[PDB]
């Protein structure tokens, strides 16, 4: 899995590190993509 | 082989030899580019 | 993602442990195979000469 | 009020038994039959109406039952790979007038293009200057050794004429600063050359890709690159008194560019057979005097020669001449006519050295003569295409020659004929061998 | 950093909401007191902010001007013009450090706080695009003033913590930001010079709901001078006397 | 005999080449294409379109595909404007359409010839060349018809003073006034293109001409030049006139993924919802126009006017698709393959004396997507600043002359000496001389090698974008990337440009538009 | 470190260059081909070649396929030549080969040389410089070789007058005659091609020209100009002589489809009927060349050649294919899809100062097999006309030197000044002005731009033929088409030449062929 070491959540720059020293809960991700709905 | 002469007509199949004359008649109409900007506002009366 | 990696890798393999257990490929004449000419400056030797039966 | 010919309804053309494959097709099959007149969008101007929906029996071969479209692109998904740049050292002391072997470090998956690098010493001759062309002029011979045999080899002549010949014009200003060509170098200053080595690699040479599968060359098995230098003797001019400091070191190296691949092609690479189509030289001059027994030399009114040593597919010849003594570039047209014999058979109606020079080119690229004399010969629709387009083969023939109509010269030239040839060289079990000697 | 440059900013993601941003400079004068006139926002060209390359809004530094001067009253634009002027009749040499509240949608009040934790796809870049004609630092009107020193340039970001109700629901909840935008393009005067009223119609060119309209005439070459100038006591250098 | 010969002789190579024949040479093959028809229609231009403004543009949904786009524009012709601190010279005067005190006879310029005078004709203005058909200053005359012509009026609207002696006296500028010779792309500092509001990309005027030096084809460049201009160094350097110092009409492209490649026209067609704009960022009318005075004013003489721009009007090169064509791309979602431009700065000294710096650079690189090339430029003198005065040539990627050092020193190229990239703390590859940037990369990758000094980088096996990925650095997994330059020691103090053109998809689907 | 990094980490957006690949970038492949070989043969021509002659050739079946063909032109160098009116100063005479009053003494010229004179050796007729290979004349003397050497002698047949003093009387003939730069092109004014007395194509010198500016690559239209006579006007207007007034071979391409697209070449072997023969028309013999006098005919110094054509040859590549191949070839029927050029003339008085015009003009067009794209050649001007003094250069599409208005007006250029097509009486694109056709629309879709003023319109999207169709407009069912030209003020009268490449089909079958429309 060499690939995969330092993968954000898609190809954005997002300064991965995880500056919030906490839990990051999970957003809900309805795949609507033109408008959400 | 055959010789097509084909001739004047629009819109026609490659059968087709020729439809029209001088003027070929039929034409269409553009659908009025950017029209969705334009919005012809209602009026209103004023108490008066 | 893992068969990607696992189908290739032992095909590798298998490919690997053929090579790194023999010398070479164990192929003879198939590999040792030195070029050939194919041309025609000599196909035809031309005798120096025929003797008569006898 | 008359009918209008071919009647009220416009006129059609019959369906017979002669009418066949499109000209029926395009009219049942025709996808735009359904629409009532409505094919088109709206905001344009009348006359791009008019072509749009006006397309006759003669376009069933071109805009009926469509194939593709061309703005409906794909481009194809490629193997991961990514180069890296790696210098080669030599494993002993650069100097001039020897051959330098340059090991490779086989430090990725496949070898692409390959450039050589070499400063010139300050000598330190205020009235000194450097060879035309050092980029071409210092190297005598390059080999690249793969294993036991060699795959190809090209000497400073080549190298000069592929530049005029098959180097596209956007290139070539730049190509000229890189190999300092056209240019005077002096001996007081010390100056870079990067010279690229037009190998079977990939690129600078009208070729495709063509890498070197490195991983399958088993231990003992590598890849030296022979640079044979000539003496400063013949590369650097000096004034009279002047003597050459000499160099006891030469700053030179090997760039080469390295690829790795995702692991599937890596080791695919490694370890399956792989045969490549490349390209070999051969080099066949002929004197433009001829000497006899007692030594005494008369010129030649016609010359020719021999492709006696020449036994493989050819793509193209090219053809230069040059002063026998001195040996440097700028090439001299001496010919009026030539033409071409195989065992004595004429090939073709004698053509003059203006046909060769200015009209066969055309074929391939760079066909102008502004100080190029380099003349060409092709058995090929075009000799730059990797596909072998065509070729003659040579290996059953006994007597191939051009013959070159001369005028008679006082200065004696020699008429020098490069062939281009196509050969196999296959990387298996280890070894790398040619298939055709 | 420097003047005339172009930096950026990528806000990092520490917090849950973050509301105001106060940008920093740390300046050095080159001349005597009212030779500078509001040289932290002149400096401050402009401000981009996209959120994961989409561009939501633009401020300009005659923006600010002209919203300092429209919206900023008599305590909050004099603390105002402290931040980011001298008013204290400085001396050549005066070294200050400059504050420069930002004025985007979210950052005037914690209502419209913006949601990083909900934007773990998207980051919030700003650009910041800082001015080379910066009056009384590197050039007095036109020439230019030797020896004049770059900024020390820092950006400040508020950032919120959430309980973990909330951060829970801001994280997992879809949210609906009613938000502000600038609209700007620039434009020619049509002034007259003499024996006329000349006039002009310049066609506008917005396109949401806006609240308001505002306007300006700017001497390009003196930033935030919006009269003429005359010589009536600081209405020009040297106003009321023979210079 | 002849190729009959060739024919019947065979050798063994030749079962690999001709032996059970896969394709032939001699059978013409195509394929074929739904009917469509190309159509170059005006777009109209929302805010004012003159120097120094930001007007945008709607790409109307006129066709179905939006192709090529070109902007044309109207510049006037500079050689009637004063530049007011008139340093000398008394800037600029029509000599033909006024002060009709001057007489014109065989096309000769006299001083108030009084037809009733002697022989003596009167006192020479201009003298004209009927063969050469330019005017002349100061012509030797010893008869009315002028004989020996020197001194060229480069210039025709030159100026005359009077009331000096017994006639007014004539002369020629010294002071050029002209365009910056890439009038054409100066004039737009950047153009950015955006789809429902979303940017997608954005060109620089110092792009343009990059990528023409980097990646145009021979036999075009004096047509593009012409277009926009470009007037090669060695002339425009030289000081030349009338050619270079004129208005007229200028062809600017705007060449974007989706107007140089028919699969990438945009498909606005499947776009009902989310139309796209161009963003403009105009030059000031007091720049591109590489003066040899200071300018200040630069306004007509005939009023004042200060150098408007007279006409500005974008053309789309719209398609017309058939019926079955647009039925599938309103019902289809697409993903479309595109290229976007970003780029960074960074301001180096270059050691000037001083301890302001060294020749050791590290420019830190912050780019967001799968990446072609690095492409590095140099814009040191005052080519990156506002002046006229050896001032305001953008595209002039070199060594400045600097003779200001004990030896006078200028210009020689090699701006940078070496360059390594480094990619999370670790070197990408051993470091390459300034020359492996400036002229092997493009001699592999590009259709070109470049003439002014630009060094790149490719992370393609070859590369001219060629409408197809062929590798490519995805720099969304560098969490730290720095570019260290080796910097020449004879460098004026500006700033380096690096630019990345990158990889992105375009999704369309349901009459909206945007990028991953 | 190193690519590595580079490689592993591809990264989520990559997965759509890179995620489940197609094809690989490094497993070089060609494909086999059917064996086939070239030969150069000769053709002969059926009648006088030789100015305003019409000869043709027949293509032999020589072999399966017939390619690029070659004409072979051989033409005398024509400084040899006499101007028959003798403008002034004997045009030309030969000094070297006839006249033994001339002696040559280390390659110096001198007038009747007594070995038993003085050391003032002669007078002097040609200075020679060893160094320069060039002669010189009125060079100045004073030891036995000149000291001195100047006034470059580039015609070597200058005019002497002889017995008139002590010293004959040396001249430079001051008449630079030469052969239009365009020598390799003006020398035919068209050649059809025809398969069983069809026609099917018909090229125009102006057409080859154009063509050749608007479609050739660098480093190949060097060479196009030095094989085909021509020279770029930037040194031809200045006043070269000996340099290009040369007689010698010259090479001149037909550049029919037939002969550029290999998959094209004509199919000889399934033509068993129809020939395929060419009809060239040649100029005429006051033509062609150029002069600063009023010539009127050019003959030879010696005899009476009229300046005749030396020879003429036609070569062409034929094609051999191995039997598999030529059996096909003759048992399968063929349909080409070829192009083929289509024009109309027509003269104008093109918005002359004169009061027969005005600036709207619109030409009627008269096309019909789909066309790929017009062209427009404009040629207006005394370059039009047949004769020598600043005539028949035919190949400047520009606005001429013609000092006839208020103003002096010469060149300047921009000939159109707007241009707009008309199809059934309404706009096909909105009007654009001229430039836009001369530098855009070639610079998009072609692969060169000419420079030089010609006008262009696509109905493609960015080819040259290309050897495969992008588009086209179907002229067959046009009702009318106008060509509107919005002129300058500074035109002479003249042509409009208009060409419109278009696509048709060749049906080659049991030996016949024929187009199909």
């Amino acid at each position: 899995a060499t690939q995969w070491i330092g993968v954000n959540t898609q190809g954005s720059s997002l300064k991965n590190a995880n500056y919030d020293l906490r839990a990051d809960p999970i957003i809900p991700k309805a795949d609507v993509g033109p408008w959400m709905m | 082989t055959e010789q097509l002469r084909v001739g004047p007509g629009l819109g026609v199949g490659p059968e087709v030899a020729a439809t029209g004359g001088f003027h070929q008649f039929y034409r269409q109409l553009p659908l009025n580019i950017n029209e969705y900007k334009l919005t012809q506002l209602p009026g209103r009366l004023v108490p008066g | 993602e893992c068969l990607k990696q696992i189908l290739p890798g032992v095909r590798a393999y298998a490919l690997y442990v053929r090579d790194a257990s023999l010398p070479f490929s164990g192929g003879g004449e198939e590999a040792f195979k030195r070029p050939e000419l194919a041309t025609l400056k000599g196909s035809k030797v031309l005798s120096g000469f025929l003797p008569l039966d006898r | 009020v008359y009918t209008p010919p071919g009647g009220h309804t416009g006129g059609k053309f019959t369906q017979d038994i002669y009418t066949t494959d499109l000209l029926i097709a395009a009219k049942d099959e025709k996808a735009d039959k359904i629409p009532l007149d409505k094919r088109m969008d709206g905001t344009f101007s009348e006359g791009t109406f008019v072509q749009l929906l006006s397309r006759g029996p003669q376009d069933v071969y071109l805009t009926y039952n469509p194939q593709i479209s061309l703005f409906k692109r794909k481009y194809k998904r490629y193997t991961n790979f990514a180069i890296e740049n790696f210098e080669e050292r030599f494993s002993t002391v650069v100097k001039f007038g020897t051959r330098n072997i340059c090991q490779l470090s086989k430090n990725g998956d496949l070898i692409g293009n390959m450039c050589f690098r070499v400063t010139l010493p300050n000598l330190g001759i205020p009235g000194g200057t450097w060879a035309p062309t050092m980029g071409y002029n210092i190297f005598s011979t390059i080999r690249m050794r793969i294993g036991d045999t060699i795959v190809q080899s090209h000497d400073r002549v080549w190298y000069d004429i592929d530049d005029k010949m098959f180097c596209d014009s956007t290139k070539i200003q730049g190509l000229d600063e890189l190999i300092k060509r056209n240019v005077t170098l002096t001996t007081d200053q010390e100056w870079e050359l990067i010279i690229p080595l037009k190998f079977f690699c990939c690129k600078r040479n009208t070729g495709k890709q063509q890498f070197l599968p490195i991983l399958n060359m088993d231990t003992n098995i590598n890849v030296y690159l022979e640079f044979n230098l000539l003496p400063l003797n013949s590369l650097v001019t000096l004034p009279t008194g002047s003597i050459l400091p000499d160099i006891q070191s030469i700053d030179a190296s090997v760039w080469v560019d390295y690829i790795f691949l995702d692991d599937t092609e890596k080791f695919r690479f490694a370890q399956d057979p792989c045969v490549y189509l490349i390209e070999q030289t051969a080099s066949m001059d002929s004197l433009s005097y001829a000497t006899t027994t007692s030594g005494q030399t008369y010129n030649k009114t016609d010359v020719y020669v021999d492709m006696k040593e020449l036994n493989k597919p050819v793509k193209y010849v090219e053809i230069i001449a040059y002063e026998q003594g001195s040996t440097s570039f700028d090439y001299v047209d001496i010919i009026e006519s030539a033409t071409f014999y195989l065992n004595s058979d004429e090939q073709f109606k004698t053509r003059a050295g203006e046909y060769f020079s200015l009209v066969q080119p055309y074929q391939h690229f760079k066909r102008s003569d502004p100080t190029s004399n380099i003349s060409t010969f092709s058995f090929a629709l075009d000799a730059g295409s990797f596909q072998p387009n065509g070729y003659l083969n040579f290996a059953p023939y006994v007597r191939t020659r051009f013959a070159f109509k001369i005028q008679p010269q006082t200065t004696p030239h020699v008429i020098r004929l490069f062939a281009v040839c196509l050969n196999w060289v296959k990387f298996e079990s280890g070894l790398v061998k040619l298939l055709f000697n | 950093v420097g003047f005339g440059n172009k930096v950026s900013t990528q806000i990092s993601r520490n917090g849950d909401l973050i509301t105001d941003i106060v940008v920093e400079f740390v300046l050095t004068k080159g001349g005597n007191g009212g030779t500078t006139y509001y040289p932290a926002e002149e400096l401050l060209q402009d401000v981009e902010l996209e959120i994961g390359g989409q561009r939501i809004d633009k401020h300009y530094n005659d923006w600010f001007r002209t919203y300092d001067a429209l919206f900023r009253m008599n305590d909050d634009r004099y603390n105002y013009r402290r931040m980011t002027d001298w008013v204290n009749n400085e001396l050549v040499g005066a070294q200050k450090r400059f504050y420069v509240p930002l004025i985007f949608f979210f950052n005037q009040t914690p209502g419209l706080a913006l949601p990083l934790i909900a934007l773990q796809y998207h980051e919030v870049k700003l650009y910041f695009t800082l001015a080379s004609q910066v009056q009384g630092v590197n050039y007095n009107g036109s020439s230019a003033i030797a020896g004049a020193a770059q900024p020390t340039m820092s950006v400040w970001v508020d950032y919120i913590f959430l309980d973990t109700q909330e951060r829970t629901r801001f994280a997992q909840l879809p949210h609906e930001y009613l938000i502000e935008q600038l609209q700007f393009t620039g434009s020619e005067t049509a002034t007259p010079s003499a024996t006329t009223q000349a006039s002009q119609n310049i066609r506008l060119n917005f396109n949401h709901p806006t609240k308001y309209l505002a306007w300006n005439f700017n001497n390009p070459t003196n930033y935030g001078q919006y009269t003429a100038l005359a010589n009536i006591p600081g209405a020009c250098s040297g106003a009321g006397t023979a210079a | 005999p002849g190729a009959i010969s060739q024919l019947v002789s065979y050798g063994a190579q030749d079962v690999y080449l001709t032996g059970n024949p896969q394709i032939t040479f001699f059978k013409a093959v195509y394929r074929r294409y739904t009917n469509f028809a190309m159509e170059s229609i005006q777009q109209t231009f929302d805010g004012t379109t003159d120097f120094g403004k930001f007007p945008t543009v709607t790409i109307s949904r006129n066709g179905d595909l939006a192709g090529p786009i070109w902007i044309e524009v109207n510049l006037p012709s500079l050689l009637g404007y004063n530049i007011t601190p008139t340093p000398a010279e008394g800037n600029t005067s029509n000599i033909a359409a006024i002060s009709t005190v001057f007489k014109d006879d065989y096309n000769n310029y006299w001083w108030t010839y009084n037809p009733g005078t002697t022989p003596q004709y009167s006192n020479l203005i201009a003298a004209f060349s009927n063969v050469d058909y330019k005017y002349y200053a100061n012509a030797v005359t010893s008869t009315y018809p002028p004989t020996a012509l020197s001194n060229v009026v480069y210039s025709w609207p030159y100026m005359i003073t009077g009331n000096t002696g017994t006639r007014s006296t004539v002369a020629i500028p010294t002071a050029n006034l002209r365009y910056v010779n890439g009038i054409g792309l100066a004039l737009f500092n950047s153009i950015e293109l955006e789809l429902g509001g979303q940017r997608i990309d954005k060109h620089y005027s110092e792009w343009w001409d990059i990528w023409t030096e980097l990646t145009e084809t021979a036999e075009k460049i004096q047509g593009y030049n012409t277009m926009v201009g470009r007037y090669d160094p060695a002339v425009y350097n030289a000081g030349w006139n009338i050619s270079q110092a004129q208005g007229g009409t200028y062809y600017v492209p705007l060449k974007f993924c989706y107007n140089r490649n028919p699969g990438l026209y945009m498909p606005l067609v499947a776009l009902s919802y989310h139309q796209m704009k161009l963003n403009f960022n105009i030059n000031n009318y007091l720049n591109c126009v590489k003066c040899n005075y200071p300018v200040t004013a630069l306004t007509s003489k005939n009023g004042a006017n200060p150098l408007s721009i007279t006409n500005m009007k974008l053309y789309t090169d719209f398609v017309f698709l058939d019926a079955p064509e647009r039925i599938r791309m309103s019902e289809i979602q697409h993903e479309y393959l595109v290229t976007q431009l970003q780029w960074q700065g960074s301001e180096p000294v270059t050691a000037p004396g001083d301890p302001n710096g060294s020749t050791n650079r590290k420019i830190t690189l912050n780019f967001n997507h799968p990446v072609r090339e690095l492409v590095f430029v140099y814009q040191a003198a005052s080519n990156y600043d506002v002046d006229a005065v050896t001032g305001n040539n953008i595209f002039d990627y070199e060594i400045p002359a600097n003779p200001t050092a004990t030896p006078p020193y200028a210009g020689g190229g090699e701006v940078f000496t070496e360059v390594k990239l480094i990619i999370n703390g670790s070197d990408r590859f051993s470091g390459r001389p300034g020359a492996y940037f400036r002229l092997v990369q493009p001699y592999e990758h590009h259709v070109r090698v470049p003439s002014k000094s630009v060094y790149v980088y490719s992370f393609a096996l070859e590369d001219a974008d060629s409408r197809q990925p062929n590798g490519s650095a995805n720099f969304t997994r560098y969490d730290s990337v720095q570019l260290q330059l080796t910097l020449n020691e004879n460098l004026a103090s500006g700033r380096v440009q690096i630019y990345a053109p990158n990889f992105n998809i375009l999704r369309i689907a349901a009459g909206m538009g945007g990028l991953a």
